């Protein structure tokens, strides 16, 4: 049984049980065999030099135990057994060269969308929801190694799903900017209170034919204080937009790395125990 | 079964008048299975999805031109229907006897869409045409902005 | 006989191999050369490939101003990308020669690539400053009086 | 109901050749022996029990024929589909609505709903390849899936709307009255208010009657751009409206999906 | 605009019917009544052929 | 200024429309090239050629 | 060194219950026999040798235990993964640096960064279908494969920093001293190409009014 919790940086208790199919431990009993010296030989048993180790995992502990149990007299006659644990360690390098480190960078990209101007050709939702579709490309990726179990969420997939949560969280944020940052004079109103919390609070908490003549050249002129007025407005907007994007980018980046580095230090806590045992392979 | 149902289940001696008495070939019985797939789930995962799809590339003629969004939306079509097409890649054998109907709707519908991208671009290419760099004959003018505008309803 | 849907057998002789001159063996092998029939591989790869290419080709008639060159020719080096894992499922994986349907392929996605670099080139002379950018007259030479008159482009005044 | 399904697996034995008349068979318990079962990472066993029984054919009222039925049943564990199936389809759920408060000058709304769609047909090839391929039914799952795609088209073609309604002008349309009064007027009313609803000379006299020209043409274009204004502040109306209605919608399918079958569970 | 509007009503009928036709030829297809053709019989249990 | 940003922009419609023209022939040869080499990849006539 | 590695393969032969005092094993020849050897689309064995060898223990000093291993170098023909893996990461690494060629103005710098990263992502799924997944150590493709995924990451970093600079407004960023020394004078020498009544007076103010907008 796999225990899934930090994969891939996991380490498996795979059991080697034998028994004699046939008799009770009455009439075969097992004990384990001793080497030159008369050690007796309580492991799973490995040659140095021919031993060539596995591409993906490395045997860490192999301890042997003789067990009997079912020896009451409700029971009947006694049952005994020998078990080994395969302590077994896996190598992550293929995951961590294929898949993590990709898919780190890829989702760490989501924060460049907050040095993006917001306007028409900034193409910060480009970045964001794109980034989102590579994520769910990894996610295909994924589906096709992850174990199959239930009892708990691999690593890999915790992680996956958090930096898919927070490229939606920045989505949002993102939508929500070119919403404040586009706003127009002629289709929304100028709210003091944001703009006072954002731009002013927060940088500190942190002859009819002469008079024709006159009047066209007179409303030329306040077509153009109009059109200075309204840019002005679009300018404030702006701004405000700004000022979000940059406390905002901060507040996402600081989510980001403290969720991958909870869950990447999860693994790196997660070595093989100390067991009381010599090692399977001496070195 | 949960895939197919039997529709029928007959069951025939077989005899061969041509091959000889002493053959194996001569007898046999033969039971045949008359089966029926239940689509619902190819339905339900692959084809109403395809097809509403396909469908919506209709709606980059309904967008201005000035959005800038029309051929990202059709080649974005075009590719949801690749990915369709590698879906079902893995689940029929290569065979050369017909083309699936799926196959058949898919190819039909990825011809479209590559159509409808043409004449995006062609539509894009007018509507950006300036004295500048093109010529706005009077022919042209009198097709397109009176006679065509008054068949086709348009406001 | 159970013919096979993708195979026909063209020749199926059968020959005795004698040993070539003590535990020498004679052979007797039975042939069978078997033309595969692509109907497959013609709609699901080809056809694709061609429309890809066509969608390509009409990169070049998309005005610069629309803004659009970049997302249709890289979302159909896309698509090709998609129909390469297509392939990746189903080609030999031997390396004594490339099957030309790869051959195909790589042409098509060398053609998508030179058309994604090629709108790279023409949108980089659109935009460019006019107070930045001093024409040389060599430019105005070939491409505003030599070659327009080639390419049946006539300049307006 | 998968991924929480529950399912009655049978295994009944019997004597292939031999009837009740010959050869008798008996449970030796009442359930099956669980004493050494090993952990299941994806089933529970809630259940199990092993039942006898006795048919007997009218054509041989003599030889009843016997066999021993052992029942187990077993709840799926749902967390693996919870987080790799469920999780990104409410993600995609929830961005499908994030469009209708996207400006239309932002020149990106297609761009996401787009992207969402495509990100839905990537992670179709998940689905399938997870969910089994059986007809008896349409999975829970695989309901949601439909529900998610079926509306991101749904919104993907009412933003095309909108955004047409956004691009309307004088020089194309004319507002109708009764989308002024729908849109202006009475949904405002019912909306909180956050948006706003010598002479002689030749020369001489062609530079009079240019900068009359001048200001009748900037005139007239100041009127169009109200007009102009008016068609953005509808698409404006209607996309908040969408928005609101979008969000509900989501929120109303992922619960009249999954929350029967979650309640059945906890009641229980 | 004229040209998007025309190019809608002509592609979109085409669309729309060539989908239909395809899925039609899908929908009313079904195995003949009875299992080999020219052969009347059924082949069910309801029809016992007694001798 | 507009006079000269209309010369650069009619000099890359005129690069433009070259490429067009230039993609146009070369997918046509290779295609072609490609194509005529599939199609005319026969069977053997005989099992056992010379 | 994949995919032009080297593998020494070796099949160690020996009689499992007979010791060397009761059974000897001999090589028949030196090198194993390739006479009737079927040629491979994959491998090409560059080297064939079988060598005896005998072991006693300390435990068994007189029961010599004897093994004929038969090892064959071969080289992996390439031919396959460089043209289905290689070249089309290459395509990519090309279309990379084209970002920088295309204009701010454009609106179209992040949709060609952004999709071009896309495909390199799905054609590591392509390259995940092709490659071995092993931990033993890191191939050489693998190598590739990250250069490209991290130089396209580079790329698009970048791109969004030009981006930024393109964009600054005058009113909000002022240009520093140092950014003026180091890319309008210092660079530009290296390279080239570039460069760098009542009513009555209410209407006489409208007029400057609109020339000192303009200005
Ligand atoms: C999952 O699916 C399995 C079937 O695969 C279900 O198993 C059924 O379980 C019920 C009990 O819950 C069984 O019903 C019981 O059968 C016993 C044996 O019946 C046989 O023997 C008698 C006597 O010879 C015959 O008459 C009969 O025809 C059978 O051959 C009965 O002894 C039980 O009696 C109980 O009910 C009766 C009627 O209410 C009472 O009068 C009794 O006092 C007593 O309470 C009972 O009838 C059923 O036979 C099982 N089927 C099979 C095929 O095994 C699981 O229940 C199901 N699990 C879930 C949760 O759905
Ligand atoms: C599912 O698949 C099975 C096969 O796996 C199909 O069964 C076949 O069905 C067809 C049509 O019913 C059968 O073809 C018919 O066979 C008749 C008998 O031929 C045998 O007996 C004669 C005796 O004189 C011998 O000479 C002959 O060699 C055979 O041994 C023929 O009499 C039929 O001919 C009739 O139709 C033809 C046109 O097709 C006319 O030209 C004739 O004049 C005449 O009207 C006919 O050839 C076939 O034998 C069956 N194959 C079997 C049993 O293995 C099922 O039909 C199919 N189910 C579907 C598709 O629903
Ligand atoms: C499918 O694959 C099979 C093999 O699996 C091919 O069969 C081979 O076909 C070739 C060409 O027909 C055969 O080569 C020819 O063999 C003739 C007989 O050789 C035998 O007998 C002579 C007796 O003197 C022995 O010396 C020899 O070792 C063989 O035992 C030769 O007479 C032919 O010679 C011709 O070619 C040589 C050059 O190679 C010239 O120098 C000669 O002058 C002359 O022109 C020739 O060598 C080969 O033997 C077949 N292999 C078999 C039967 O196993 C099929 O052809 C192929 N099918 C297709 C369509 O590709
Ligand atoms: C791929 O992997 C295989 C296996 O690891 C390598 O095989 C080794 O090949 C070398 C030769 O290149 C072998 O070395 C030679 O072994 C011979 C046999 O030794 C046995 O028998 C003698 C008695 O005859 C014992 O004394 C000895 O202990 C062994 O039991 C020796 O006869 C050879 O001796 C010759 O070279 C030495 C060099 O020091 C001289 O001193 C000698 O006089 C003589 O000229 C030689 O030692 C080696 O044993 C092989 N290993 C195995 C396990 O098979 C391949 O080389 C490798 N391929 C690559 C990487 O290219
Ligand atoms: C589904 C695919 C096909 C869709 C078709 C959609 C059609 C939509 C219909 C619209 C036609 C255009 C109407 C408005 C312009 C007319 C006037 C004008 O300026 O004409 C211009 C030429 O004509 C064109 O530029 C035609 C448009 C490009 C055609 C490209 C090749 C065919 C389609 C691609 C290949 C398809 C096959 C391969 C791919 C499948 C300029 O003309 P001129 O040189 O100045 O000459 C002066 C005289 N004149 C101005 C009076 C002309
Ligand atoms: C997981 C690992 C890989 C993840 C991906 C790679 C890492 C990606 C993340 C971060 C690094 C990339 C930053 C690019 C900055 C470009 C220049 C810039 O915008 O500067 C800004 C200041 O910027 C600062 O004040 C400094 C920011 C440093 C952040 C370092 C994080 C580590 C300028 O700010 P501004 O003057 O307001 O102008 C922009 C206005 N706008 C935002 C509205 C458009
Ligand atoms: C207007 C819009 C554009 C139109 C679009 C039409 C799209 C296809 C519609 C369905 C065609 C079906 C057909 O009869 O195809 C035939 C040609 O098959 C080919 O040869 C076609 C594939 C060509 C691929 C490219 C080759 C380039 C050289 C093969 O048919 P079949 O495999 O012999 O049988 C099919 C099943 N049936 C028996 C029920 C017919
Ligand atoms: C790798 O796997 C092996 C096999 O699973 C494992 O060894 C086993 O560990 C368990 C403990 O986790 C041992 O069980 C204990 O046995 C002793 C008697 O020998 C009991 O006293 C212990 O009782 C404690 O735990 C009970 C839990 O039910 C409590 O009820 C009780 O009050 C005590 O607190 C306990 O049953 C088991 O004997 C071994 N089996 C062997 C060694 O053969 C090994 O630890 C794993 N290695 C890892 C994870 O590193
Ligand atoms: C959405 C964001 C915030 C989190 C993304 C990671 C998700 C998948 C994580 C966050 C918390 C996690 C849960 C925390 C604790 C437990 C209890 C354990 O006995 C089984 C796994 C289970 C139930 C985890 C499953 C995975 C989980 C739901
Ligand atoms: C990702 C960020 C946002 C949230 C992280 C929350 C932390 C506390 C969560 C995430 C995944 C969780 C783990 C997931 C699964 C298991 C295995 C279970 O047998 C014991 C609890 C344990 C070990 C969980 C402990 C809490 C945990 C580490
Ligand atoms: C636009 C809407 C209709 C979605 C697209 C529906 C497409 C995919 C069509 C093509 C073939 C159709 C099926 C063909 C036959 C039947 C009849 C009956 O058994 C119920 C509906 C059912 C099963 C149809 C459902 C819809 C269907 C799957
Ligand atoms: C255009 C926008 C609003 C999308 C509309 C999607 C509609 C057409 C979709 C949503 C749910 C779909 C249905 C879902 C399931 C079934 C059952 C089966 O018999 C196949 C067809 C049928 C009956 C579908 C027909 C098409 C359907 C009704
Ligand atoms: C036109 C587009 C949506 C393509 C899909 C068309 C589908 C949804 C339509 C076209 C014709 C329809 C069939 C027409 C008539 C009947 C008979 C009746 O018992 C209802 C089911 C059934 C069998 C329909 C199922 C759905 C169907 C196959
Ligand atoms: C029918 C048998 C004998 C094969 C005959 C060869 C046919 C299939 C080949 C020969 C030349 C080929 C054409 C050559 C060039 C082009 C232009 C390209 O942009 C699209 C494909 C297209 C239009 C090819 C289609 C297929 C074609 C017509």
């Amino acid at each position: 049984a796999v225990e899934v919790t930090y994969f891939p940086f996991d380490w498996q208790n795979c059991s080697l049980i034998f028994r004699s199919q046939t008799y009770n431990a009455e009439e075969v009993e097992f004990t384990f065999a001793v080497d030159n010296d008369g050690k007796t030989i309580n492991k799973i048993d490995i040659d140095t030099e021919a031993y060539t180790e596995n591409g993906e995992w490395a045997i860490d502990f192999c301890p042997g135990v003789i067990r009997r149990h079912h020896g009451g007299a409700t029971d009947g006659p006694g049952e005994t057994d020998v078990i080994y644990s395969l302590i077994i360690r896996r190598k992550p390098l293929f995951y961590v060269i294929n898949i993590i480190v990709p898919c780190v960078l890829i989702s760490g990209l989501v924060l460049l969308a907050y040095f993006l101007p917001a306007q028409a050709g900034g193409q910060k939702c480009t970045v964001s929801i794109n980034v989102l579709l590579a994520q769910t490309v990894f996610l295909f990726l994924i589906a096709q190694k992850i174990p199959e179990t239930s009892l708990s969420v691999p690593l890999l997939g915790r992680f996956l799903i958090f930096v898919m949560v927070v490229a939606t969280l920045i989505v949002m944020n993102c939508v929500i900017v070119l919403n404040v940052s586009q706003r127009t004079p002629t289709t929304h109103a100028m709210s003091p209170r944001l703009r006072h919390v954002l731009l002013e609070l927060l940088p500190r908490l942190l002859a009819p034919e002469v008079r024709c003549c006159v009047d066209a050249v007179n409303f030329v002129a306040e077509s153009t204080r109009d059109q200075e007025a309204t840019g002005e407005e679009v300018s404030d907007w702006v701004r405000m937009g700004n000022a979000l994007d940059n406390i905002c980018f901060w507040a996402a980046l600081v989510l980001f790395s403290v969720g991958s580095s909870l869950i990447f230090l999860g693994a790196y806590f997660n070595r093989v125990p100390d067991l009381p045992y010599a090692p399977c392979i001496q070195p | 079964n949960g895939e197919w149902e039997i529709v029928h289940r007959p069951a025939r001696v077989n005899v061969d008048p041509r091959a000889p008495l002493d053959s194996p070939s001569r007898q046999d019985i033969t039971f045949y299975l008359i089966i029926r797939r239940k689509p619902l789930f190819y339905i339900i995962n692959i084809l109403v999805p395809c097809v509403l799809i396909s469908f919506m590339v209709n709606l980059v003629f309904y967008l201005p031109a000035d959005s800038g969004e029309k051929t990202s939306v059709a080649i974005s079509v075009l590719l949801a229907q690749s990915v369709f097409l590698l879906l079902i890649s893995k689940r029929l054998p290569a065979t050369s006897m017909a083309i699936p109907l799926i196959g058949k709707f898919l190819l039909f519908g990825m011809v479209l869409v590559t159509m409808v991208v043409v004449i995006c671009v062609i539509v894009l290419n007018i509507h950006f045409r300036t004295p500048s760099t093109h010529v706005l004959s009077e022919g042209v003018k009198k097709l397109f902005l009176e006679t065509l505008p008054e068949l086709l309803h348009m406001s | 006989f159970i013919e096979n849907g993708q195979w026909e057998i063209i020749h199926k002789p059968s020959r005795l191999i004698q040993p070539p001159g003590e535990g020498q063996r004679q052979e007797v092998i039975f042939y069978l050369i078997i033309r595969r029939k692509p109907l497959f591989y013609l709609v699901n790869v080809i056809a694709p490939c061609i429309l890809i290419t066509l969608l390509a080709i009409f990169v070049f008639y998309l005005p610069p101003d629309a803004g659009e060159k970049m997302g249709l020719s890289i979302f159909a080096l896309l698509t090709l990308t998609v129909f390469l894992l297509l392939l990746a499922d189903k080609v030999p994986e031997t390396s004594l020669s490339v099957p030309i349907i790869i051959k195909y392929l790589m042409f098509t996605m060398v053609l998508v690539t030179f058309s994604v670099i090629l709108s790279v080139v023409v949108l980089n002379l659109h935009h460019r400053s006019p107070h930045t950018h001093q024409m040389p007259l060599w430019v105005r030479q070939i491409f505003i009086h030599k070659l327009p008159l080639y390419l049946r482009l006539k300049r307006p005044k | 109901h998968f991924p929480f399904d529950e399912q009655n697996c049978s295994m009944k034995l019997g004597t292939w050749t031999y009837d009740g008349s010959v050869v008798a068979i008996n449970p030796e318990s009442d359930q099956p022996d669980l004493s050494n079962f090993m952990e299941s990472g994806e089933w529970v066993i809630k259940e199990s029990r092993g039942w006898k029984h006795s048919v007997t054919y009218s054509c041989c009222p003599d030889t009843p024929y016997l066999d021993i039925t052992y029942h187990f049943v077993m709840q799926r564990l749902p967390l693996y589909f919870i987080v790799n199936v469920i999780i990104p389809c409410l993600l995609f759920s929830f961005l499908t609505g994030l469009v209708f408060y996207l400006p239309t000058d932002s020149g990106e709304k297609m761009t996401l709903s787009i992207s969402v769609l495509l990100s839905l047909t990537v992670f179709l090839l998940v689905i399938v390849e997870l969910i089994p391929s059986t007809s008896s039914a349409v999975p829970l799952i695989g309901k949601y899936m439909l529900f998610t795609m079926v509306f991101v088209i749904a919104s993907i073609i009412i933003t095309v709307i909108v955004i047409n309604t956004h691009h309307r002008s004088p020089s194309t349309h004319v507002m109708p009255n009764w989308v002024r009064k729908v849109f202006i007027d009475t949904i405002p009313n019912i909306m909180f208010f956050s948006t706003m609803k010598l002479i002689k000379h030749p020369e001489v006299k062609s530079a009079i009657e240019g900068i009359k020209y001048i200001a009748e043409t900037m005139k007239s274009d100041q009127e169009s751009n109200n007009a102009a204004a008016e068609w953005k502040y509808v698409a404006m109306v209607m996309d908040h409206i969408l928005l609101g209605v979008f969000m509900l919608v989501c929120i109303i399918g992922t619960l009249a999906v999954f929350a029967g079958r979650l309640i059945e569970l906890n009641q229980q | 605009r004229t040209v998007d509007r025309l190019c809608l009503f002509v592609v979109t009928p085409v669309m729309v019917v060539g989908t239909a036709w395809i899925f039609l030829q899908g929908v009313y297809n079904q195995p003949p009544p009875q299992p080999f053709p020219g052969d009347p019989y059924s082949y069910n249990v309801q029809d016992k052929r007694f001798i | 200024h507009d006079a000269l940003k209309e010369d650069w922009q009619f000099v890359a419609m005129v690069v433009d429309r070259l490429f067009l023209w230039t993609f146009i022939i070369f997918t046509s040869v290779g295609t072609l090239v490609i194509f005529l080499d599939a199609t005319y990849h026969l069977p053997p006539p005989d099992p056992f050629p010379s």
